[PDB]
């Protein structure tokens, strides 16, 4: 919150005030407690309180710098950013007792108050029987949004009426759906939707709100891969790898959200008509076969998983659409006979069963299974 | 109760108010069994710092005098090749010589000083014998040997 | 002077008190400042090794000492008041009272004075 | 609470010692006043006689010596035995004996480094001031050239550097002291004084050699008002070094702390960094009096003023 | 460098001690912001700060690996490697003036200070008088150690203190020395080198070293009871791995154990008493690379054929006397160039003297061949 | 014996170790006694104690300069170098 | 002191210098003098003068004998001198 600069006429002193009424009179006294007095003081008094509270309380509420509550809301509003709403505290609540007794949707259970809490009130959002097993299961709410609530396992004991044949009424797994949004949040949410230009949705538009999503590292943008104006995001991760599910899906519903109701519509960077969708390219795997030998005592598994190690640091230097270098994997695999670690000597080395350097095409490129091929 | 002794002292070390407190309680176990973790991890520490009780330190300490690190190789002839190699930088005595490649085999070793004009005896001696291949051992004296020198051997249980 | 508040810790049960949530039931300044006072007078000194010599009191050690019944008065009076008075909150501690019920066994109480429990004169030119 | 002299201990006469130092003094000075009985009239103790006063330094509380000169002169009561010396490290020496010495363009460490070659004078690794002078030729005393060379270090730029000798000289530059002590909290009595008594607002720069080097700086104009100077000296050849002349002039007048401590700072010493509240300043100027009580009285002020009037 | 490959668990992360931390707690809020998280995460920030810079700090610099400090200078000690300090520059100063002018020692002569650049000190090392040429050389050395004392020749011009009848001073000639600090990256490759080299004497490791200390041969191999036991061949060549010259196998003869004779040095060698030692060139095998070398951008074929028959030529030192040249090795070779982009950018069609096959040597050196593109 | 060097961080005080703990702390009281104190503050003292003691104890027998018993003996053993041993006093009887 | 002492680099190959050098560290070695192969099979003598060109005492000879070449070894011992393995040594003096 930024501090307001207020100006000199809204700060003006009381005595100022009531010296400025005074300046006229010459001939009547002036003396404290004097009528002239009497008559004047109080409309200075009041015309200073007046001044600087409630003339400075409305410039504080006319900019959203310093703006606050419904007021920042409405300011919010000129530029179409609402403030997130709470929700209720919601989840399962078990119950035990005779099978003949009979529990209602709108129940109402609560907390223990004691006098240090009060109790947190919750209600039941199914009607169900206890018919075939003793202990049945009902979904509830609290009925306070907000995250009050959410309480821990076994909170939830108190029925504040009595229901023939139940034996206990326990929660049996702490509430998740309780939610409150901060004033300071709002206004920073606020003062930050304030670019001037680069909306058009147009590939560098898109590239850049795929870079905003934490975990993109590059992105690429193929447009009208399906015609209708249709836009793909090929999107790799910070570390030139595939992007994870868990990452395609957030960076999807950042840009084109996909879980919309009927009574919703898209929130996301892509403007109208411009359909998206996020892909990531393939992993192809290098599997490497040769006949392999090794040295004195040598274990081979751990040979082959170290040469595996360096031929893998190795293809994460390559990149999206780049090329293997079979060549290079020879010397790969070679360095290990310079430095004698263990690779006694080789032979039939190929990549996939290919003796030249691959060219990656829509792929990004990872270690396959190294494979002894131990030819007869 | 807490089960840490660290945990334990720490909580001890505190006003004595946390004697029923479970939170506190499971609080200093939880830092007791850290320290007790750090505590063994500085001992581990201590191992490393030489090459008899290297342990997983002696792959340092073969990366450091340059024989080749082989984790599937014994350790203990692991650290008998470290310490030969360590040895090998003096005079070429018959005593420097002989607990050199006593500390690579292993098994006790009188040098002969051979009566031929030009080369050195070496006699090994095992309680518990030895394999049937210790060609390694040749090559180590052969490359620690003098030049002008020729060798011969002989082996006893 | 910008004091804090803390969680509560109720010594009757000697566990802290926590909401349904499961969090730790906050407490106001002046709250805290009165668990802390507690729990400085139920804190023995210089044996602790987590505190400082500022930190905790000597009563317990008092009970083994031969001075006398009036003497044992002011020595309480003295520590009770040394230990309080460490916190900044703290204005003045006073108005000790004693009551030897049975023949050797003792009852006594105190006032704590905050900083807030000044009074402020009222005046400007 | 020991003094060495050459060979025996005079701690066991002396009523006090007053070491007191000023930032343009001579020397450190050390005035220890004695009973002179049989037994101290019989080792004679003469001007040119070495003192050495060791006691328990503050910082670590081990026993250094904290002063180390000769005795400049001795005073003796006849009627009432009380012998009392006025000590002086050897910096003294360097401010009686006059020598004349051409100097051309170069640093104030080289011609500090030249003089005790010339003298043999030990010193440490002195510090580089880095500061270039112009070529001048000097009669004054040898601590006078030295001085006079420090100055104009101090102009154009360079950091305030003071000689101080200990056992072989050391350049030390003022704000360097170790331990920057906080005399708040034995604050016997403190007296904040402010002026405008050496205040410098403008300076009219008057170059008389060239590179006709002229100009004005007037650095707070506006608010004291133009409290004007005229720097007119032909060591300022250049435009840069007129500028930093300048800039190195400027201050809102004198501004001082005379503190009293009820406890000697026993390592103090003039030029060192002192703090007293949350403000920091360098001592003009340190009194102390090792009294049966020890006592400490300083002066201390800003760099502003100090540059200005000592530099 | 050489880095520790330190385990995993002595390398934990601050997050995975502070959730082993809170796997313990079972009936109480462990979130953000509460008080059992915001306690504990000052604890495994600690704990884990301890653990990476105590733990790992404490074991690599007992190391030689990763030391840097007066504990690298221990380690190279224990193993008999010392630090090469700093040292002066010297050099002569030609002064002019009036004959009979007396110039004393300790006197000091500084170049031309700058707004930018400190005048260098020269202190003369003698005292002397102006000649009849009107002009006299002095010696002198830099005050301060170092290279920056290794000034050029005719800019020592300043004199500090007046001195009447000097007219003008110079140096003709640059100072030369002033040696600075040996950096810390060559002092762990000497103690590394020291920690691995065997440093034996009398055998066959320790001859080529005496080989090698003798100017103008690259490469030595040594042969032991070539000729029964008592008997020793040296087989040198130049640095090109070329036959050497008898030059030079005198050289080297003379160096280690020289056939000429005298009643008291008898040898007196490098080689022990008793030997035979016996000094030549050997039988060399040349093996020539002829592939397909395709160059990267801003790389000469020339330079890059060369430094690639330089590293071929290197790794011809692990092939022994007598030993066995890999095909494999010369295409590793071939492609780290690749791997470390040092001008190749792919290779094909690789071949040894026009074969594929590994080579044995009958007891001859391999020496390096020329390195054809197709 | 050589005075042993010693890294800054190995010597770090137990204030300094629980300032650093306590920085992050803005809404709940530090004070000492206080609850987050109480949590803290032994933290910070054993880290110091271990730190100081047992950190500089292994880099004190890390090298042979400053090393002693056993640790010596290693690493004299690391370059062939064995300690004499003592023997029993011997003579005759009558 | 000893490890730290044991950190010679090179040096060691017991020639004429190296053995000269050994019998000079022994004390009341002035001068000492080498004559290789005197009996064959890589014999070395060592004729050695004392500190006043005189000739060395028998004692003398003896120290510096078990300090380059002990002869008093066991069966389970082996030569801790200075001289190399199959380097044999006799220390002399002139008449």
């Amino acid at each position: 919150e930024r501090e307001l600069p207020i100006p000199v006429f809204l700060t003006e002193d009381e005595d100022s005030v009531h010296e400025r009424m005074l300046s006229n009179f010459q001939d009547v006294s002036t003396l404290e407690g004097d009528f002239i007095y009497d008559a004047t003081r109080p409309t200075a008094e009041q015309i200073a309180e007046l001044k600087q509270l409630g003339l400075q309380n409305n410039l504080k509420i006319a900019f959203p710098q310093t703006s606050y509550g419904t007021y920042l809301e409405w300011l919010g509003e000129c530029k179409g950013v609402f403030k997130n709403q709470p929700t209720k505290a919601t989840g399962v609540i078990t119950f035990t007792g005779v099978q003949g007794t009979i529990i209602t949707k709108g129940t109402i259970v609560t907390t223990i108050a004691t006098d240090e809490k009060q109790s947190i009130e919750f209600e039941l959002l199914e009607t169900k029987t206890i018919g075939e097993n003793e202990t049945v299961d009902i979904k509830a709410e609290s009925r306070i949004v907000g995250t009050i609530g959410n309480v821990s396992k076994g909170s939830i004991s108190v029925l504040l009426g009595s229901i023939s044949g139940v034996k206990s009424i326990t929660n049996k797994e702490d509430f998740r759906g309780g939610t409150d949004e901060d004033e300071e949040h709002f206004r920073e949410r606020v003062l930050v939707a304030e670019q001037e230009d680069k909306l058009s949705g147009a590939s560098s538009d898109y590239i850049r709100w795929a870079k905003e999503v934490d975990g993109v590292g590059y992105a690429y943008v193929v447009s009208e891969w399906a015609g209708a104006g249709t836009v793909k995001v090929l999107i790799l991760d910070k570390n030139r790898k595939a992007a994870t599910q868990e990452l395609i899906d957030k960076v999807q519903e950042y840009i084109y959200p996909l879980n919309i109701s009927e009574g919703e519509n898209r929130d996301g960077k892509a403007p109208i008509g411009a359909l998206v969708t996020v892909v990531t390219p393939d992993t192809l795997l290098i599997n490497v076969k040769a006949s392999f030998i090794f040295s004195n005592g040598f274990s081979e598994e751990t040979v082959l998983n170290n040469l595996k190690t360096k031929i893998d640091k190795y293809l994460d230097k390559i990149d999206l659409g780049g090329t293997v270098s079979y060549n290079a994997i020879q010397a790969i695999v070679g360095s290990m006979m310079l430095t004698d670690e263990g690779i006694e000597d080789f032979s039939n080395l190929t990549i996939n069963d290919v003796k030249e350097n691959i060219k990656l095409q829509d792929q990004v490129v990872g270690i396959g299974e190294i494979v002894n091929e131990v030819v007869g | 109760m807490i089960a840490s002794k660290k945990g334990k002292e720490m909580l001890l070390t505190l006003s004595p108010i946390y004697e029923q407190s479970i939170i506190m309680q499971s609080l200093y176990e939880a830092i007791g069994s850290e320290f007790d973790n750090l505590e063994l991890l500085d001992e581990e520490i201590e191992l490393q710092l030489f090459p008899q009780s290297a342990t997983w330190g002696l792959g340092f300490w073969e990366n450091r005098v340059g024989l080749i690190t082989n984790l599937d190789e014994d350790m203990e002839t692991r650290r008998r090749k470290v310490i030969a190699k360590l040895q090998s930088k003096y005079i070429m005595t018959p005593k420097r010589m002989s607990m050199i490649l006593q500390s690579y085999t292993g098994a006790n070793i009188k040098i002969n000083e051979n009566i031929s004009p030009y080369t050195f005896g070496v006699e090994l001696t095992s309680t518990q014998g030895f394999p049937k291949d210790l060609e390694d051992l040749y090559k180590r004296v052969n490359v620690i040997k003098p030049s002008h020198l020729a060798v011969s051997y002989k082996l006893v249980s | 002077l910008d004091l804090k508040g803390s969680f509560l810790f109720d010594f009757e049960k000697g566990e802290f008190v926590k909401n349904a949530d499961g969090t730790l039931k906050k407490c106001d300044k002046v709250q805290a400042y009165k668990q802390w006072c507690q729990k400085a007078i139920l804190t023995p000194r210089y044996k602790k090794a987590a505190y400082t010599n500022i930190y905790g009191s000597e009563i317990k050690d008092l009970i083994a000492s031969n001075l006398s019944q009036s003497a044992k008065e002011l020595e309480i009076t003295r520590l009770i008041k040394e230990t309080i008075l460490v916190h900044p909150y703290t204005k003045e501690v006073g108005e000790f009272s004693f009551n030897w019920l049975e023949n050797s066994r003792l009852v006594e109480y105190e006032f704590d004075v905050l900083t807030i429990d000044d009074e402020n004169i009222v005046i400007d030119g | 609470k020991i003094i060495l002299n050459g060979k025996y201990d005079i701690a066991n006469f002396n009523e006090g010692i007053t070491l007191s130092e000023a930032i343009d003094g001579v020397a450190y000075k050390m005035d220890v006043s004695l009973v002179e009985p049989k037994q101290l009239k019989d080792i004679n103790i003469k001007k040119g006689d070495k003192i050495i006063l060791i006691d328990i330094a503050y910082e670590s509380k081990k026993e250094e010596t904290i002063f180390d000169g000769v005795v400049w002169e001795t005073r003796r009561s006849e009627k009432s035995k009380k012998l009392t010396l006025s000590c002086r490290e050897r910096t003294v020496y360097m401010e009686e004996s006059e020598e004349q010495y051409q100097f051309k363009e170069n640093t104030a460490t080289q011609r500090i480094e030249y003089y005790c070659k010339q003298w043999n004078i030990p010193y440490y690794n002195l510090a580089n001031t880095g500061k270039k002078l112009a070529k001048v030729i000097h009669k004054t005393n040898i601590l006078d050239m030295i001085k006079k060379d420090l100055k104009e270090t101090a102009t154009k730029g360079g950091d305030l550097f003071r000689v101080r000798m200990d056992n072989k000289l050391k350049l030390f530059k003022l704000g360097t002291n170790a331990n920057v002590y906080k005399l708040d909290s034995i604050l016997e009595d403190a007296n904040f004084t402010s002026s405008f008594n050496d205040a410098v607002t403008s300076v009219k720069v008057l170059g008389k050699s060239k590179d006709p080097i002229i100009g004005t700086y007037k650095k707070d104009a506006d608010k004291f008002g133009t409290l004007q100077k005229i720097k007119q000296d032909e060591k300022i050849k250049n435009a840069k070094e007129a500028k930093k002349a300048a800039e190195a002039m400027f201050n809102s007048g004198e501004e001082t702390i005379s503190v009293d401590c009820a406890v000697d700072i026993n390592r103090i010493r003039a030029g060192d960094k002192v703090s007293l509240k949350s403000k920091e300043y360098y001592v003009i100027d340190v009194t102390h009096t090792l009294d049966s009580r020890p006592k400490m009285k300083l002066n201390i002020g800003s760099l502003e003023y100090i540059r200005r009037k000592f530099y």
